[PDB]
C-alpha cells in the first residue's frame, strides 16, 4: 500500500502538514500497516489529539483526527484560602494551561499534585477536582472543584535524646507556637515544615552557643496522626556534651593585618563554646578585609573541638583579596531623576580600595533619602585584575506630589479656597518644594518653600521659604480681625558629621494689624509691647516687623525618609530676635521621632513621636501670642478639633468691634454676651509638651503588595500645653494654664493608605480625657 | 471582546479600532484575533498591528513583548525591520519620560537604561536591516544615542571633578573617550582628565591631553 | 575658609612602600601585575605606564597625595618607578 | 479649551534622537591618539533608504 | 469566626441504631485523662481480675475487674529530669505480662510496672518511643517504636536482647507493626506499606516484603495510621500495608499467598475465614481468607471514629470516639445493639478479657461493657 491522498480530518490548532510531518507515512510514502498504527500514535504526540483514526481506502489514507487542542479557559472553585494561580502554578507544574494541548489523562495527576500541593501548604484534608469541560468546537475549560476540610497545625513536640534543655524553652526558641488561650489569649499557631528546618537550627545554634559542639540531631519523626491535622513530632537528638572555646590559632593569608585580626580573635580560652560567636567573628575579619579593600575575604575556620578536656581549639584559615577592588560604579533606576545626586549620596570613591562600609553608608544615606522605592545595589566583580569590582547601584524610586485638603464652601460661597502640595525633589531634579496658600474672604495666604539640598556638593541646603499672609478675618473684611503678614525664610543645611547636621537662618515677618480683640493674652502681650489701646472696642491696630534669627540642628541615624522602621533623628530648632527687631523675644523647640522595634522583624515597632517648645521675650517684652503653642485635631493629641488643646483666654469687657455684627462673633461685645465673655479656643502657651506613642501593626487581610507601604498603628494620645507667663488672677475665675498639668488624653488608630500620589493618613482618635476648653472631631482625615 | 468569530471580522474590527483610535479595543481585537487564531495569515501583521495598537496607546513593554512575540512567531520575517526598529522605538521611548521638557530640562543625564537597549536595537536594525525604510531613521537615533550617553557620562566626570577622585574623573573621561570621539563633551572632558592629571601631578600626561586640546581646538 | 570642619575626601589605587619593593626596573607589566595588579589608570595613547596614585583631603588642611607611576617600556619591562608625593 | 497648553489630554514623548546632531570629532596629535570607540558606539552606519523621523511609516 | 471559618467534608455520626440485645455497662470505672483525645498507642488490657488502667498524663491505675474499684494506682508522671515534672506520656499499651505492667512511654522509655502495686518493676529507655504497643513475649520486649526500630529488652529487667530496624517510614509513617512471634521469628509489619519477618532470637530478617503504597509519589493521607501488624495463620501471614492493603503471605519467605491491593483498611481481624475489617471511611466488610470475597459488609458504620472490632456477645462490637458502641450482625452488617456509654468516646482496643469487654475511653474513661 502506498497512499495517493491522506485525508486529514479534524484540524483546528495544529496545521495539516504539521499533522502530516507528524505522520510517519506522508502522502506518497511507502505505507506499512504498523505505520498506519504509527500514524495513530505519532499524531498523538501532538498532545492536541483525542482520537486519530488512520484508515486507508485500499491504500488511500483517511486519518480521522479528533482533537483536544487549546484549553480555552481554566476555572476554579472552593479554594477559599488557596490562590488559583498557585493551582495554576500546579497546572504550570503539570505542563497545562489556558490554550494548551489538553490532556484528560492527567486529571487525577493534577488533583494528586493539587493535593500534593495541598500537602505542601500544610493540609491534606481537602477535595480536588479538575473537570475537563469543553469550549468552542474542540476547546476546553478546566473546572477546578475544592472542598477543603482541614489543614495541619502545631500540636506536639516530643524531644527524646535531649538531656539538659527543656522543650518548653525550645518551643520558645522555635516557631512551633501552639497556644492561643480563651481567657489568657496570646500568640498564634498553624504549622509549616519550612519553619521546621529553621526550628531545627534554632535548636542547633542554641546548642552551638552553649558548648554543644558534638550536637547532632539523630532523627525526627513527625506524626502522621489519623485526623488529617495532627502534627506531633518525635525528634531524636544527641545533645552535644558542652565544649569550651579554648584557643584561637587563626592564620592563612592574613594580608599583614594579623594584629587587627588578632583583635577580632580576642577570645577567652576555656569559656563554653559559641560557634555562633565564632561565626560572626570571622565576618568581622571579612569586614576587616572588607575594610582594607579585600573584597575576597576568604575566612574559614576549624574549631578543633577537643573532646578529651571537653574543649574547642580554633583554627581559622584566612585569605584576603587585593585592595583596589572599587574600580568604578554604576547607577541605575534614575530614568526620571538625576544620577549624580545619588552619586553624591554615596561615600566610596572610585579609583580606590574597598571601604566595605561606605557603599552601605552611601546606601544608608540613600536609605535616608526616602524618594526611593528600593535601596540596594549590585556589586559586580568585573573579571580582570583583583582591583576590578564595579558597583551597579540598582535602586527603585517612589511616588511624587501630594495635595493637601481642607478646602471647601461647596465652591459656592464666593471665591474661597485652600491649596497645598509638595514637589518631591521637583521630579528628581534636586529641588524639594512644598507650597501651600489660601485666599478667602477670611484670608489671603501665600507661601512657598524650596530647597536646593545640594546647593554645594557637600549638601549645602539652599532652603528658600517665603510667605505672605494677608489674613483678613471677615466681619466687613474688618471688625473681626486684620493681619497682613509677609516675609521669607532662607535657611541653610550644614554638614556637622555624616549623621549630624546644623541649621541656621533668618526671618522676616511684618505683621500689620487692625481691630484687635479684647482677650488678655493679646493685651498682656500688647502691654508687654508697651502698646495700650482701648479694649472695649476692636479699634486697635498693630504694625510690627519682627526680625528674628533661625537656628537648628539635625541628627540622622533613622532608616528611611518615606517608610522608616528603626532608629531616630533628633530635630533641634529655635529662633531668637536681633537688635533691630520690632519685638525682642525668642522661640525654641525640639521634636522627637524614635523607632524602636517591638518586633525586631519590624511588624511591631515603637514610634515615640513627641514635641517640645518654649518661647518668651528676651527681656522687657514677650514672645508674640501668635507664636504660642497649639494642639488638637490633626495634632499628636488628635480626635479633637484643631487648636483646641492649650490655654484659654478671656475677652476684656467689650462693645462694638468697630461694629461687631448683630449677634455675630461674640467677643464680650455689645451684640451678645457683653462684659468679660471668654475665649474657649486654645490660645496657646509659652511652653509646649505634646507627644504620640505609636506601634506598628501588621495588616493581614490586605494584598500586602501595597499593604507593605501601608502603616497602620495604634496609639494613646496625650499632652499638655500651658503658659508659664499665664496669670492666675485674671484667669482666677477662668481656666488657669499657669500650671504645667494641663494634660489631655486621647486614643485610637491611624490608617496610612498608600495612594499613588503619596500615602493617605486617616485616623479615628478618641479623646478620653479632654481638659479645659477642648473641642472635638473624633474622625479626622489627614495626609 | 470579540469571541471565536470569523478572524477577518476580528481583523476588520482590529483594523477599524486601530483607525478608530480604540487601540485599547484594537489590542483586545488583535489579541482575540490571536487568542482564537494565532495561526491566522496576518498573525505576523497582527503583531505589526499590535505594536501599532500598542505604541499609539503607549504600550511600549506590551509592544516590546509583541516585538519579542514577532521574533518568537517569525524570527525570519522581513517585518522585523519594523519590529527591530520598534524594539529600538520601544526602548527609545521606554528610557526617559517627564513633563519637564517644556522647561528645557535635559534627561540625557537621566538613566540611559532603555537608551542602552535602544542603542542595541536601532543598531541591530541597521545591522539586521541595513536597507530598510527604518534604517535611515535608526542610524540618526544612534548618533544621539551615543551623544545621550555622552552627556550621561559627561555628567559624572564633572561630579568626580567636584568629588576630587581624579582617578574617577579620568575613568569617566576615558570611557567618554573610548566610546565616542564625535562628541564635543568629550573634548570638554578633555581638560578635565588633564586637570585630574594636573591634580594627580600627571601634568605631563595632562600636557599630552593639552596637545589633544590643541588638536581638538578645531 | 573660616570653617574648620571639612568632610574628608579620600582616594586610593596607589602603592604602599611594600608595593614598590615587589617590583623593580626590568619587570614586565604581568610581573608587576603579579606583584601589584593593574592600576585603575594606565597611559591610553602612550606606552605601558602604570599610574598608582594616592589622594586624601583632611578637614580644613591641605590635601595629601602619593602618586606612584610605573613607567614600563612597550614590552612592559619596567623602566621607571615614578613616585610623586603631594604638591 | 486650553491656551498655550494643548486640550484633550495626552502624555509626553520623544523623537529628538533623529532630530539631534553629532558634534566635533577628535583630531588628537601623534602619540596622543588612544583608541576612542568601543562597541556599538561604532554605529553600523547604513543608509538604505526610506523615511525618517515622523515621516517614517508604521505598519 | 463563628459564621466565617466554615469548610468541611462528609461525616456520619451514627446511622442504624439498634438495641436488639440491649447493651449496658458491666461497670463504669472512669479513670481520668486516660486514653485521651491525643493519639497514642497506650491502651488498656484486662487480666488478673484487675482493670489495670491508666492516665496517659497521670495516674496508672489498677482496679478490681468486678466493679473497677481500685486495686492500686501509681503515677508515671515523671517528676524530674531536664523537663522537671513531665506527665505520664505513654506511647505503648498497658502490657500486663506476669507481675509487670509493661508500658512504652513517650520518654522513649519502657516502664514495667509491678502488677501488685505499680512500682516500676523495671524501666528501660528504647530507641524511639513505642509506635506499637510492647509485644512482651519470649523474654523479649518486642516493640515497633517510632523510628521503625524493633527493640527487644528483657521483660524481667529490661536487658536489651537487641534493637533492630524495621521497615522505615519517610516522615513518621505510623504503621503499627506490633512485632509478634510466629515460627520462632519476630514477625512484624511495616511503615512504608511493607511487612517483614525478623528473627525472634536476635531480630535477624527472615524476609522483608513490600506490600503496597505509602507517602511519596503514591501518597496516602495524614489519616493513614494503618496497623501493618501480622496476624499470622502460621503458614500464611495476614497483615496490612500502610495504605491498608490486605495480604495473605508466607511466613518462611513472605511470598504473597494473596493480597487485597483493593483494600484500604484500618482495623482488621481474621475470624477464621471471616475477615471482618474497618476501611478508611470506617466502612465494614467481611472478607474471606482466599481473597476479598465479601461475606458481608456494613455502611451502618461509614465515616465514623471507630475502634478495632471484636466478637463479643455474639456480635461484632466496636466503639467510636463519638462514644457509640456498635454490636454488628456478624451474619450481615447490621446493628444488633448500639450503646452510647460515653461521649469522649473510644479509640482503645476493646478488651474482651476476664470474661468482660473492657474499654478505656478517651477521657470519659474505663468502662466494662456488656449486653
Amino acid at each position: 500500500f502506498v497512499v495517493k491522498d491522506i485525508h486529514f480530518e479534524g484540524l483546528q490548532r495544529v496545521a495539516v502538514g504539521a499533522a502530516l510531518l507528524s505522520m510517519p507515512v506522508r502522502t506518497g510514502d511507502t505505507v506499512n500497516d504498523e505505520d498506519i498504527s504509527n500514524t495513530i500514535r505519532a499524531l498523538f504526540a501532538t498532545g492536541n489529539f483525542e482520537d486519530v483514526r488512520v484508515l486507508r481506502d485500499g491504500d488511500t489514507l483517511l486519518v480521522q483526527v479528533k482533537e483536544r487542542p487549546t484549553i480555552a479557559s481554566i476555572t476554579f472553585s472552593g479554594n477559599k484560602s488557596v490562590k488559583d494561580d498557585m493551582l495554576k502554578q500546579n497546572l504550570e507544574a503539570s505542563g497545562v494551561r489556558v490554550g494548551e494541548s489538553l490532556d484528560r489523562t492527567t486529571i487525577a495527576d493534577i488533583e494528586k499534585g493539587l493535593e500534593d500541593f495541598y500537602y505542601s501548604v500544610g493540609k491534606y484534608s481537602a477535595s480536588v477536582k479538575a473537570v475537563v469541560t469543553p469550549l468552542p468546537r474542540n476547546r476546553v475549560d478546566l473546572k477546578l472543584v475544592f472542598q477543603e476540610g482541614v489543614s495541619a497545625e502545631i500540636q506536639q513536640i516530643n524531644i527524646v535524646g535531649n538531656h539538659a534543655f527543656t522543650t518548653d524553652e525550645l518551643i520558645s526558641h522555635f516557631q512551633l507556637r501552639d497556644e492561643v488561650p480563651w481567657w489568657n489569649v496570646v500568640g498564634d499557631r498553624k504549622y509549616q515544615k519550612q519553619k521546621l528546618a529553621g526550628d531545627l537550627e534554632t535548636l542547633r545554634s542554641y546548642y552551638l552557643d552553649r558548648g554543644y559542639a558534638r550536637f547532632n540531631i539523630d532523627s525526627t519523626q513527625v506524626s502522621l496522626t489519623p485526623d488529617k491535622k495532627g502534627i506531633y513530632v518525635t525528634v531524636n537528638i544527641t545533645e552535644g556534651d558542652q565544649y569550651k572555646l579554648s584557643g584561637v590559632e587563626v592564620s592563612g593569608n592574613l594580608a599583614g593585618h594579623s594584629a587587627e585580626i588578632e583583635q577580632l580573635t580576642k577570645i577567652e580560652p576555656g569559656e563554653l563554646y559559641n560557634g555562633t560567636k565564632v561565626t560572626k567573628m570571622e565576618d568581622d575579619i571579612k569586614k576587616l578585609l572588607g575594610r582594607y579593600g579585600y573584597a575576597y575575604p576568604r575566612v574559614q575556620s576549624m574549631p578543633e573541638i577537643n573532646d578529651a578536656d571537653k574543649t574547642v581549639k580554633l583554627r581559622v584559615n584566612v585569605d584576603a583579596g587585593n585592595r583596589f577592588y572599587v574600580r568604578k560604579i554604576r547607577f541605575e533606576g534614575n530614568d526620571t531623576s538625576k544620577d549624580a545626586v545619588l552619586r553624591r549620596e554615596m561615600r566610596q570613591m572610585e579609583g580606590a580600595w574597598l571601604g566595605s562600609d561606605l557603599v552601605d553608608q552611601g546606601k544608608e544615606r540613600l536609605n535616608r533619602l526616602g524618594f526611593f522605592e528600593t535601596v540596594d545595589t549590585d556589586t559586580q566583580r568585573v573579571p580582570g585584575s583583583p582591583d576590578q569590582v564595579d558597583v551597579v547601584y540598582k535602586v527603585k524610586e517612589r511616588n511624587t506630589g501630594s495635595f493637601n485638603f481642607g478646602i471647601g464652601y461647596g465652591t459656592e460661597s464666593g471665591v474661597s479656597f485652600q491649596a497645598g502640595v509638595q514637589q518631591d525633589n521637583w521630579l528628581g531634579t534636586g529641588y524639594a518644594v512644598g507650597i501651600n496658600g489660601t485666599k478667602n474672604d477670611y484670608q489671603t495666604y501665600a507661601e512657598l518653600s524650596v530647597t536646593n539640598p545640594y546647593f554645594t556638593v557637600d549638601g549645602v541646603s539652599l532652603g528658600g521659604r517665603l510667605f505672605y499672609n494677608d489674613f483678613q478675618a471677615d466681619d466687613a473684611d474688618l471688625s473681626d480681625y486684620t493681619n497682613k503678614s509677609y516675609g521669607t525664610d532662607v535657611t541653610l543645611g550644614f554638614p556637622i558629621n555624616e549623621y549630624n547636621s546644623l541649621r541656621a537662618g533668618l526671618g522676616y515677618v511684618h505683621n500689620s494689624l487692625s481691630n484687635m480683640q479684647p482677650q488678655v493674652a493679646m493685651w498682656r502681650y500688647l502691654y508687654s509691647m508697651g502698646e495700650h489701646p482701648s479694649t472695649s472696642d476692636q479699634d486697635n491696630s498693630f504694625k510690627t516687623d519682627d526680625f528674628t534669627f533661625n537656628y537648628g540642628w539635625t541628627y540622622n541615624k533613622l532608616d528611611r525618609g518615606y517608610f522608616p522602621t528603626d532608629g531616630s533623628r533628633v530635630n533641634l530648632t529655635g529662633k531668637v530676635t536681633i537688635p533691630g527687631s520690632d519685638n525682642e523675644y525668642y522661640k525654641v523647640t525640639l521634636d522627637t521621632a524614635t523607632y524602636v522595634p517591638i518586633d525586631d522583624d519590624h511588624k511591631w515597632v515603637v514610634l515615640g513621636r513627641t514635641r517640645w517648645g518654649y518661647g518668651d521675650g528676651l527681656g522687657g517684652k514677650e514672645m508674640p501670642f501668635y507664636e504660642n503653642f497649639y494642639a488638637g485635631g490633626s495634632s499628636t493629641v488628635r480626635g479633637f478639633q484643631s487648636n483646641t488643646i492649650g490655654p484659654k483666654a478671656v475677652y476684656f469687657p467689650h462693645q462694638a468691634s468697630n461694629y461687631d455684627p448683630d449677634y455675630d462673633y461674640e467677643c464680650a461685645t455689645q451684640d451678645g454676651a457683653k462684659d468679660l465673655c471668654k475665649s474657649d479656643d486654645a490660645v496657646g502657651g509659652n511652653a509646649m509638651a505634646v507627644a504620640s506613642l505609636e506601634f506598628i501593626t501588621p495588616t493581614p487581610f490586605i494584598s500586602d503588595k501595597y499593604a507593605n507601604s501601608v502603616r497602620t498603628s495604634f496609639f494613646w494620645d496625650m499632652g499638655t500645653v500651658w503658659d508659664t507667663n499665664w496669670d492666675s488672677s485674671q484667669y482666677s475665675g477662668y481656666p488657669d494654664y499657669s500650671d504645667p498639668s494641663n494634660i489631655r488624653m486621647s486614643a485610637g488608630i491611624a490608617l496610612q493608605w498608600m495612594s499613588p500620589l503619596g500615602p493617605l493618613v486617616f485616623s479615628y482618635a478618641q479623646p478620653f480625657k479632654k481638659y479645659d476648653g477642648d473641642k472635638a472631631e473624633q474622625f479626622q482625615f489627614n495626609i | 471582546e470579540v469571541p471565536d468569530n470569523p478572524p477577518n471580522e476580528i481583523y476588520a474590527t482590529a483594523q477599524q479600532k486601530l483607525q478608530d483610535g480604540n487601540w485599547r479595543q484594537a489590542i483586545t481585537q488583535l489579541e482575540a484575533l490571536d487568542n482564537r487564531y494565532p495561526f491566522g495569515p496576518y498573525s505576523q501583521q497582527v503583531q505589526l498591528d499590535l505594536i501599532y495598537a500598542y505604541y499609539k496607546n503607549a504600550d511600549l513593554p506590551l509592544a516590546q513583548a509583541a516585538i519579542d512575540r514577532f521574533i518568537r512567531l517569525n524570527p525570519t520575517h522581513p517585518n522585523i525591520d519594523y519590529v527591530m526598529y520598534m524594539r529600538g522605538l520601544t526602548n527609545m521611548a521606554l528610557d526617559d519620560s517627564a513633563l519637564q521638557g517644556f522647561f528645557g530640562v535635559d534627561r540625557s543625564d537621566r538613566d540611559p537604561q532603555h537608551a542602552r537597549a535602544a542603542f542595541s536595537d536601532f543598531s541591530k536594525l541597521v545591522r539586521g536591516y541595513p536597507n530598510s525604510q527604518y534604517t535611515t531613521d535608526a542610524t540618526k537615533r544612534l548618533v544621539f544615542l551615543k551623544d545621550r550617553l555622552a552627556k550621561y557620562e559627561y555628567s559624572v566626570a564633572e561630579y568626580y571633578t567636584e568629588r576630587g577622585a581624579w582617578v574617577a574623573v579620568v575613568n569617566r573621561v576615558e570611557g567618554m573617550l573610548r566610546d565616542y570621539p564625535d562628541t564635543q563633551a568629550t573634548r570638554d572632558a578633555l581638560p578635565l582628565m588633564e586637570n585630574a592629571y594636573r591634580q594627580m601631578q600627571m601634568n605631563a600626561q595632562a600636557e599630552k591631553v593639552a596637545k589633544i586640546i590643541a588638536a581638538n581646538s578645531s | 575658609e573660616r570653617v574648620v570642619y571639612r568632610p574628608d575626601i579620600n582616594q586610593g589605587n596607589y602603592l604602599t612602600a611594600n608595593d614598590v619593593s615587589k617590583i623593580r626596573v626590568g619587570m614586565t607589566q604581568q610581573q608587576v601585575a603579579y606583584a601589584l595588579g593593574t592600576p585603575l589608570m594606565s597611559d591610553p595613547f602612550g606606552t605601558n605606564t602604570w599610574f598608582y596614585v594616592f589622594r586624601q583631603q583632611p578637614g580644613h588642611e591641605g590635601v595629601t597625595q602619593q602618586t606612584l607611576t610605573l613607567t614600563f617600556n612597550s614590552s612592559g619591562v619596567l623602566t621607571n618607578i615614578d613616585n610623586k608625593p603631594a604638591l | 479649551c486650553s491656551s498655550d497648553s494643548r486640550y484633550k489630554r495626552q502624555v509626553s514623548g520623544d523623537e529628538a534622537y533623529l532630530e539631534a546632531a553629532p558634534l566635533a570629532e577628535l583630531h588628537a596629535p601623534a602619540g596622543m591618539i588612544l583608541p576612542v570607540t568601543s562597541g556599538d558606539y561604532a554605529i553600523p552606519v547604513t543608509n538604505g533608504s526610506g523615511a525618517v523621523g515622523k515621516a517614517l511609516d508604521i505598519r | 469566626l463563628f459564621n466565617s471559618e466554615e469548610d468541611v467534608v462528609k461525616m456520619s455520626p451514627l446511622p442504624t441504631v439498634e438495641n436488639q440485645f440491649t447493651p449496658t455497662t458491666a461497670w463504669s470505672t472512669s479513670v481520668g485523662s486516660g486514653i485521651g483525645n491525643f493519639y497514642s498507642n497506650l491502651h488498656p488490657a484486662l487480666a488478673d481480675n484487675v482493670v489495670y488502667a491508666a492516665d496517659r498524663a497521670g495516674l496508672v491505675k489498677a482496679l478490681n475487674a468486678d466493679d473497677g474499684k481500685e486495686i492500686w494506682s501509681v503515677s508515671l508522671a515523671e517528676k524530674d529530669g531536664w523537663f522537671s515534672k513531665e506527665p505520664a506520656l505513654l506511647s505503648g499499651g498497658v502490657t500486663v505480662s506476669g507481675g509487670h505492667v509493661y508500658i512504652g512511654s513517650e520518654k522513649a522509655q519502657v516502664y514495667a510496672l509491678n502488677t501488685s502495686d505499680g512500682t516500676v518493676a523495671w524501666q528501660t529507655k528504647v530507641a524511639g518511643e513505642a509506635l506499637s504497643r510492647p509485644v512482651v513475649s519470649d523474654g523479649l520486649v518486642l516493640i515497633h517504636t517510632s523510628n521503625g526500630q524493633l527493640q527487644a529488652l528483657n521483660e524481667a529487667d529490661g536487658a536489651v536482647k537487641w534493637t533492630v530496624n524495621l521497615d522505615m517510614p519517610s516522615l513518621s509513617l505510623r504503621g503499627e507493626s506490633a512485632p509478634t512471634t510466629a515460627f520462632g521469628a519476630a514477625v512484624v509489619g511495616g511503615d512504608n506499606g511493607r511487612v517483614s519477618a525478623v528473627l525472634m532470637e536476635q531480630g535477624q530478617m527472615i524476609w522483608q516484603q513490600r506490600i503496597s503504597q505509602a507517602t511519596g509519589s503514591t501518597e496516602i493521607d495524614r489519616l493513614s495510621d494503618v496497623d501493618t501488624t501480622p496476624v499470622v495463620v502460621n503458614g500464611v501471614v495476614f497483615a496490612l500495608a500502610y495504605n491498608g492493603n490486605l495480604t495473605a503471605l508466607d511466613l518462611r519467605s513472605g511470598q504473597i499467598m494473596w493480597k487485597r491491593e483493593l483494600g484500604s483498611v484500618n482495623d482488621f481481624i481474621v475470624d477464621g475465614n471471616r475477615i471482618y475489617l474497618v476501611d478508611q471511611n470506617d466502612r465494614v466488610m467481611a472478607l474471606t481468607i482466599d481473597g476479598g470475597v465479601t461475606l458481608w459488609t456494613q455502611s451502618d458504620l461509614l465515616h465514623r471514629l471507630l475502634t478495632s472490632p471484636v466478637l463479643y456477645n455474639g456480635n461484632l462490637v466496636v466503639g467510636d470516639s463519638e462514644g457509640y458502641l456498635h454490636w454488628i450482625n456478624v451474619e450481615d452488617g447490621r446493628f444488633v445493639a448500639q450503646q452510647k456509654v460515653d461521649s469522649s468516646g473510644f479509640q482503645t482496643e476493646p478488651v474482651a478479657a476476664d470474661g468482660k469487654l473492657l474499654i478505656q475511653a478517651k477521657d470519659g474513661t474505663v468502662y466494662s461493657i456488656t449486653r
